[PDB]
RNA sequence: UUUCUAUUUACGUUUUAGUACUCUGGAAACAGAAUCUACUAAAACAAGGCAAAAUGCCGUGUUUAUCUCGUCAACGUUGGCGAGAU
C-alpha cells in the first residue's frame, strides 16, 4: 500500500495543481481527469509510449502540439506496443513544462 | 398536463439525477440525469491567487512610476540621464556617505522602492518549502544587522557569497526606512531637497494598504470605509435581514454549541434523561468554566452518577469523547481571572469579534483600547497575542440569544427549535418569486461542490415543475462523498478491506478443507467480531461448526427493523435459533432481564463493554444498540432511531430541505419534501437485486434516483410505517414483516426495463475562461531553418532526476552546450562515463568530490552549473509575445492556445470549420466581442469563400451530429489538421473501452475536413429532451457576459 | 458545515543591457566572435481594456440549451423582462 501525492506549481508559483493516487499510473489518470488533458504537455502519453517501444519520434513529426502525423501513430498503435511500466508515469509528469513547470512528488508508505 | 407524480432526486457531486413515478400505478413518466464538470475549490483559488498577484505587480509598477515622477519634479532624474550602468548596491553604500551623482542617487531611490520588504512580521502567508521560515529569516537578519544597514549586508553577501537574490534576501521594512532616511540625510546636503520631498519619499517607501482598506475607488471588490468593511466581511444574516452575522468563536455562540451537546446527552437516572435548567446551569458553570477541555468522566463525577449511563454524544475520529469547550472563556482566564471581565457576555463577544476580524495585533490592541471596558493596559498587550480565532460567518447574535433562551428553559435541540419558531429565510422574499430562487443557496455555508449541485438540482426542480406540474412529493438524497478526492480515498480503503476479508476467507478455506465459506462470508465476519461467543447466552461457538452446521446459527437483528431502520452489520449478530425465537421483536435489555436468557443482563453488559474495548471488534453504535435500555415504544425514541438511521442530519441536506420547505410554505403549496439516508438506498438497491454493475455509464445516477422516489410509495401503502413518514416528512413488527414490506419486487422491473434515460450536459459558454498556458518558453533557430523551443534542465544535482544522463547517452547534440560551448560538454561527459552506474551520476560526483559541475575554465574559477538548456521540439502553435520584450534576437512564444469555440461552414459541398480561439474574444466593459480582424484572418487561413453558408457554432459540450452519430464536443484538438474531440453522450469513452476490454487510446478524436457528410447541432434542456437546434445565419459576435 | 474576500513579502519563467566565462586574430591594447554557463540592474509575466499624477482600476470563479414572440434596457445586436415554440 502506498499513497503518492503530486504537487505541481505553475511557473509563477501562484496557481497550484494537486492530484493523488495509489500507483504513479493512478496519479496520471487523476491529473488528466480533474485538471483536464492539456495541463501537461500536448500528447505526452503517446510520445513516451513511442519512445519506450523504440520508434524514432522525428518520423511521426513530433511538434509542440506533439504527434502531428496521426495517420502513422494509428499504425504503431495497431502493432502490439510494449506498455509503460508504472515507473515512467513519473517521467510523463516530469517531462511536461507547458503549465506545471515545478513538479514535486511525495510518496507516503503506510 | 395535470398528473399526480412523486419526484426523486439523486444529488451527487458530478451529477443530479431526477426520476418521476406515478402516484397510483408505480409507473415511470420520465427519468434522466443532469451533468456538470466537477466544481473544485482550486479554480477559484486560482483566480484569487492570481488577482492577488496582478495587484502586487500593479502596485510595484505604480510605486516605481510615482517615484520616477517625483524625481523628475526635483530634476534629480531626467529623460536624457542614463541609469543603465549604475550598480544599485554599490551606490547605496557610497551614498550612506560621500556624495551620489544625480543618476546614482536616482538609481538607489528607485531601487529601494522596487523592494520595500515585509512590515508585519507574521503577516506573511506562504509555505515553508524554502526550509527557512519568514519569521526566523527576519530574526537572523536582524541579529546580523545590529550595527550594519541593509545595503552593507547585501553588498557583503554579493562580494563574499557571490549572490544577493534568493530566499536569504527577505528583510523588514523598518530597516529599509532607516537606510533610506540615513542616506537621504547625507545626500540632501549636496542637492536641492526639502523636508516635504523627504517625507513624500519615506511615505512612498513604507506606504501599504491595510487588510481593512481594500482596493481603491471603482473596484468591484472594494468598500468605501470600515463600517462597509464589517458589512462585507460579515454579511447580512439570512434569518434576520438587517442584523449582521457574528463570529463563531464568540462566547455566546460557544455557549449555544455547548448547550446543544448538553441537551443531546442522555443520562440513565431516576430523574429525566435530559438535563433540566438548574443542573444544566450547574454543569455548564463547573465543567466549562473550571476545566479547559471537558471530558465525560468529569461530567460523571460532578453529577455523581455512572459514566456508563451517558449516551448520545458526538465522538472524534479516534473514539475519544468530544465536547465543545468555551475556548475564548478559558483563554481569558489563562491571562486574567478578575470577575469584572469573565461575567460580561457583551465584553467577551466584542473581544472575540475583534480577535477574529483584526488579524494584526497592533490593530487588536488599539480596538480594545478604544472599547471603554475594565481592561487594563498591561492585560491588553497579553490578550492581543491570542490565536486560532478564525471563523467569520456564523448564526447572528440576536438569533443566538433567542435560541439560547429556549435551550436553557427546555431540553430540545436546534432542529426542532427551528421548526417550532418557524424561522424562515428573509434575504429574498419567497412570495413574489414565481420559481424556487437560486440566490438562497449562496448564503448557507456549503462547499462549492455542494453549492453547484444544489443550484443544478433547484433548476431541475424548476424545469420539472414547469413541465409536468406541481410535484405531490419530492425526495432528496445528497450523496455521502464530499468531493472526488474522497471518492477515491474511500474506494481505495474499501478495496483494501475487501482484500483483507478475502484473505481471511482464503486462510479459512485451507484450514477447513471445505467450500462452505463461499456462501458463509456474512456469518464468518460476525464470528470473529463476537470472538465465537453467542452475545445472548455467552456460550462459546467453534468456528468449524459454523461451516459444518450453518443452520445452528442465524443472523439476528439487535433492534427490530420496524423502528431501527438499520440493516448494517452493526445491527447483525450470530445467535442460537432458540435465542432468536425467544427474543422476538423486542430489545436485548428486557430479554436479558427476562428469564429466557441463560445469562444475566449485568454480566452481559460487563462482557459487552470489555469486548467493545478489546480488539476494536464492537463498534460504537453496536454497544449502544445492545444496551438500549430506553423503551422503543416511546414516540421520542422511535423518532430518534428514524433520525439517526433514515433522516439525513448533515448541514447541507438540512439547509436544502429547509429552503424548499420554506418556499413551498410561503406560496401555500401542499408539497411534502423528505430526505433519505445514504445507506438506505444502498440497502434497497441490494434487496431488489439491481446492483448488476456500476460501469453502465451515467444511467446509474438516474436509476438510483428512481429507487429513491419508489421509497415514498412504499411509505404510504402501509399504515404500519405511515406515522414514521409523518415524522420524516416533517406498530412494532418482526423482521419477516419488514422483509414482506420492502423486499417485494412487484412493479420494480420497470426500472430494469426503462431504456429512454435522457441525459444532458452543462454547456460552458463563459468567455475569458483561460487564454494561454503560462511558461514563457524561449526559442532558437537551428541549421535547417526551423525554430525549436528551448526547455531547460533543472535540479541536475538532485538524487532522483536522471534526465541529463538519458539525454547525454542518447542524443548529446540536443544540449545547447554541445555546439555553443564544447569544452564544458567534455567535462560533463567524462563525469557521466566514470560514475555512469548511479541513476544520477552528478549526485554521486557531489557525494565524493563535494563540488558541483563547474563550467570549464583555465583558472578553475568557473561558476556553478544548475540549469543546462536543451533544444526540445519544434514550434507549431504559439501566441507570439515577442513584441513585449524589446529588441529580442530570438523569438519568445507561448503554447497551447485554448480554443473558445468553433464555427462550421459548408463551402462547395465540403464541411470546414474555423476555430474562434479564446485569444480573439477581447473585453470591452460589460460586453465580450469576437475580434473581427483576427476572426477574418482565421477564416481566410482556412480557405473559406465569402459566400460560404453558415451551419452552426459549437461551444463546449454542445451536442454535434457527425454522419449520424451524436457526440459532445470537448474542444478542437488541432485546428490545422481539422481534428475535433468528442466524448460519447451516455458513457465516458474511458468506460466504454473497459466494458469491451479494448486498449484503444481514451479520447475519441474525429475529423471534419473531408468525407464528413453531415454536421448538425443538437441541444438538450436541463431536463434532457433532445431538440435539433436551428441556429442564426451570422456567427454570434457580442455575448452579454 | 469552511465558503467568499482582503493586504504583503521573497522568490520564479523570459528578453535586453552590463560584468565575469569560452575562443580567435594577437605581444595585445583591445578588436572581435560565440550568446553557452553564473551573477546584476531594468523591463514584460495570462491577449488586452479603462483611467488619468490617483495610499489608482478591471482580465483564468460562480451562474448558460436554441430558437422565438412581443416588453424594456443597453445600445443594430446584446440585455433584461415576460409569453410561447422547438
Amino acid at each position: 500500500d502506498t499513497w503518492i501525492v503530486y504537487r505541481g506549481r505553475t511557473a509563477d508559483m501562484n496557481k497550484s495543481y494537486i492530484a493523488e493516487g495509489s500507483t504513479y499510473e493512478e496519479v496520471y489518470n487523476n491529473f488528466v481527469d480533474k485538471y483536464g488533458y492539456d495541463v501537461l504537455d500536448e500528447d505526452i502519453y503517446e510520445i513516451q509510449l513511442l519512445k519506450k517501444n523504440g520508434e524514432n519520434l522525428d518520423d511521426y513529426d513530433v511538434d509542440s502540439d506533439g504527434i502531428n502525423n496521426y495517420d502513422k501513430l494509428d499504425e504503431f498503435r495497431e502493432s502490439d506496443y510494449v506498455d509503460l511500466e508504472d515507473y515512467d508515469y513519473r517521467e510523463l509528469f516530469e517531462n511536461s513544462s507547458s503549465q506545471v513547470y515545478y513538479h514535486e512528488f511525495e510518496i507516503t508508505h503506510e | 398536463m395535470k398528473r399526480n407524480y412523486i419526484l426523486g432526486l439523486d444529488i451527487g457531486i458530478t451529477s443530479v439525477g431526477y426520476g418521476i413515478i406515478d402516484y397510483e400505478t408505480r409507473d415511470v413518466i420520465d427519468a434522466g440525469v443532469r451533468l456538470f464538470k466537477e466544481a473544485n475549490v482550486e479554480n477559484n483559488e486560482g483566480r484569487r491567487s492570481k488577482r492577488g498577484a496582478r495587484r502586487l505587480k500593479r502596485r510595484r509598477r505604480h510605486r516605481i512610476q510615482r517615484v520616477k515622477k517625483l524625481l523628475f519634479d526635483y530634476n534629480l532624474l531626467t529623460d536624457h540621464s542614463e541609469l543603465s550602468g549604475i550598480n544599485p548596491y554599490e551606490a547605496r553604500v557610497k551614498g550612506l556617505s560621500q556624495k551620489l551623482s544625480e543618476e546614482e542617487f536616482s538609481a538607489a531611490l528607485l531601487h529601494l522602492a522596487k523592494r520595500r520588504g515585509v512590515h508585519n512580521v507574521n503577516e506573511v502567508e506562504e509555505d515553508t518549502g524554502n526550509e527557512l521560515s519568514t519569521k526566523e529569516q527576519i530574526s537572523r537578519n536582524s541579529k546580523a544587522l545590529e550595527e550594519k544597514y541593509v545595503a552593507e549586508l547585501q553588498l557583503e553577501r554579493l562580494k563574499k557569497d557571490g549572490e544577493v537574490r534568493g530566499s536569504i534576501n527577505r528583510f523588514k521594512t523598518s530597516d529599509y526606512v532607516k537606510e533610506a532616511k540615513q542616506l537621504l540625510k547625507v545626500q540632501k546636503a549636496y542637492h536641492q531637497l526639502d523636508q516635504s520631498f523627504i517625507d513624500t519619499y519615506i511615505d512612498l517607501l513604507e506606504t501599504r494598504r491595510t487588510y481593512y482598506e481594500g482596493p481603491g475607488e471603482g473596484s468591484p471588490f472594494g468598500w468605501k470605509d470600515i463600517k462597509e468593511w464589517y458589512e462585507m466581511l460579515m454579511g447580512h444574516c439570512t434569518y434576520f435581514p438587517e442584523e449582521l452575522r457574528s463570529v463563531k468563536y464568540a462566547y455566546n455562540a460557544d455557549l449555544y454549541n455547548a448547550l446543544n451537546d448538553l441537551n443531546n446527552l442522555v443520562i440513565t437516572r431516576d430523574e429525566n434523561e435530559k438535563l433540566e435548567y438548574y443542573e444544566k446551569f450547574q454543569i455548564i458553570e463547573n465543567v466549562f468554566k473550571q476545566k479547559k477541555k471537558p471530558t465525560l468522566k468529569q461530567i460523571a463525577k460532578e453529577i455523581l452518577v455512572n459514566e456508563e449511563d451517558i449516551k448520545g454524544y458526538r465522538v472524534t475520529s479516534t473514539g475519544k469523547p468530544e465536547f465543545t469547550n468555551l475556548k475564548v472563556y478559558h483563554d481569558i482566564k489563562d491571562i486574567t481571572a478578575r470577575k469584572e471581565i469573565i461575567e460580561n457576555a457583551e465584553l467577551l463577544d466584542q473581544i472575540a469579534k475583534i480577535l477574529t476580524i483584526y488579524q494584526s495585533s497592533e490593530d487588536i490592541q488599539e480596538e480594545l483600547t478604544n472599547l471603554n471596558s475594565e481592561l487594563t493596559q498591561e492585560e491588553i498587550e497579553q490578550i492581543s497575542n491570542l490565536k486560532g480565532y478564525t471563523g467569520t460567518h456564523n448564526l447572528s447574535l440576536k438569533a443566538i440569544n433567542l435560541i439560547l433562551d429556549e435551550l436553557w428553559h427546555t431540553n430540545d435541540n436546534q432542529i426542532a427549535i427551528f421548526n417550532r419558531l418557524k424561522l424562515v429565510p428573509k434575504k429574498v422574499d419567497l412570495s413574489q418569486q414565481k420559481e424556487i430562487p437560486t440566490t438562497l443557496v449562496d448564503d448557507f455555508i456549503l462547499s462549492p461542490v455542494v453549492k453547484r449541485s444544489f443550484i443544478q438540482s433547484i433548476k431541475v426542480i424548476n424545469a420539472i415543475i414547469k413541465k409536468y406540474g406541481l410535484p405531490n412529493d419530492i425526495i432528496i438524497e445528497l450523496a455521502r462523498e464530499k468531493n472526488s478526492k474522497d471518492a477515491q480515498k474511500m474506494i481505495n480503503e474499501m478495496q483494501k478491506r475487501n482484500r483483507q476479508t478475502n484473505e481471511r476467507i482464503e486462510e479459512i478455506i485451507r484450514t477447513t478443507g471445505k467450500e462452505n465459506a463461499k456462501y458463509l462470508i456474512e456469518k464468518i465476519k460476525l464470528h470473529d467480531m463476537q470472538e465465537g461467543k453467542c452475545l445472548y447466552s455467552l456460550e462459546a461457538i467453534p468456528l468449524e461448526d459454523l461451516l459444518n452446521n450453518p443452520f445452528n446459527y442465524e443472523v439476528d437483528h439487535i433492534i427490530p427493523r420496524s423502528v431501527s431502520f438499520d440493516n448494517s452489520f452493526n445491527n447483525k449478530v450470530l445467535v442460537k435459533q432458540e435465542e432468536n425465537s425467544k427474543k422476538g421483536n423486542r430489545t436485548p435489555f428486557q430479554y436479558l432481564s427476562s428469564s429466557d436468557s441463560k445469562i444475566s443482563y449485568e454480566t452481559f453488559k460487563k462482557h459487552i463493554l470489555n469486548l467493545a474495548k478489546g480488539k476494536g471488534r464492537i463498534s460504537k453504535t453496536k454497544k449502544e444498540y445492545l444496551l438500549e435500555e430506553r423503551d422503543i415504544n416511546r414516540f421520542s425514541v422511535q423518532k430518534d432511531f428514524i433520525n439517526r438511521n433514515l433522516v439525513d442530519t448533515r448541514y447541507a441536506t438540512r439547509g436544502l430541505m429547509n429552503l424548499l420547505r420554506s418556499y413551498f410554505r410561503v406560496n401555500n403549496l401542499d408539497v411534502k419534501v423528505k430526505s433519505i439516508n445514504g445507506g438506505f438506498t444502498s440497502f434497497l438497491r441490494r434487496k431488489w437485486k439491481f446492483k448488476k454493475e456500476r460501469n453502465k455509464g451515467y444511467k446509474h445516477h438516474a436509476e438510483d434516483a428512481l429507487i429513491i422516489a419508489n421509497a415514498d410509495f412504499i411509505f404510504k401503502e402501509w399504515k404500519k410505517l405511515d406515522k414514521a413518514k409523518k415524522v420524516m416528512e416533517n406498530e412494532i413488527e418482526t423482521e419477516q414483516e419488514y422483509k414482506e414490506i420492502f423486499i417485494t419486487p412487484h412493479q420494480i422491473k420497470h426500472i430494469k426495463d426503462f431504456k429512454d434515460y435522457k441525459y444532458s450536459h452543462r454547456v460552458d459558454k463563459k468567455p475569458n475562461r483561460e487564454l494561454i498556458n503560462d511558461t514563457l518558453y524561449s526559442t532558437r533557430k537551428d541549421d535547417k531553418g526551423n525554430t525549436l523551443i528551448v526547455n531547460n534542465l533543472n535540479g541536475l544535482y538532485d538524487k532522483d532526476n536522471d534526465k541529463l544522463k538519458k539525454l547525454i547517452n542518447k542524443s548529446p547534440e540536443k544540449l545547447l552546450m554541445y555546439h555553443h560551448d564544447p569544452q564544458t560538454y567534455q567535462k560533463l561527459k567524462l563525469i557521466m562515463e566514470q560514475y555512469g552506474d548511479e541513476k544520477n551520476p552528478l549526485y554521486k560526483y557531489y557525494e565524493e568530490t563535494g563540488n558541483y559541475l563547474t563550467k570549464y575554465s583555465k583558472k578553475d574559477n568557473g561558476p556553478v552549473i544548475k540549469k543546462i538548456k536543451y533544444y526540445g521540439n519544434k514550434l507549431n502553435a504559439h501566441l507570439d509575445i515577442t513584441d513585449d520584450y524589446p529588441n529580442s534576437r530570438n523569438k519568445v512564444v507561448k503554447l497551447s492556445l485554448k480554443p473558445y469555440r468553433f464555427d462550421v461552414y459548408l463551402d462547395n459541398g465540403v464541411y470546414k470549420f474555423v476555430t474562434v480561439k479564446n485569444l480573439d474574444v477581447i473585453k470591452k466593459e460589460n460586453y465580450y466581442e469576437v475580434n473581427s480582424k483576427c476572426y477574418e484572418e482565421a477564416k481566410k487561413l482556412k480557405k473559406i469563400s465569402n459566400q460560404a453558408e453558415f451551419i452552426a457554432s459549437f461551444y463546449n459540450n454542445d451536442l454535434i451530429k457527425i454522419n449520424g452519430e451524436l457526440y459532445r464536443v470537448i474542444g478542437v484538438n488541432n485546428d490545422l489538421l481539422n481534428r475535433i474531440e468528442v466524448n460519447m453522450i451516455d458513457i465516458t469513452y474511458r468506460e466504454y473501452l473497459e466494458n469491451m476490454n479494448d486498449k484503444r487510446p481514451p479520447r475519441i478524436i474525429k475529423t471534419i475536413a473531408s468525407k464528413t457528410q453531415s454536421i448538425k447541432k443538437y441541444s438538450t434542456d436541463i431536463l434532457g429532451n433532445l431538440y435539433e437546434v436551428k441556429s442564426k445565419k451570422h456567427p454570434q459576435i457580442i455575448k452579454k457576459g
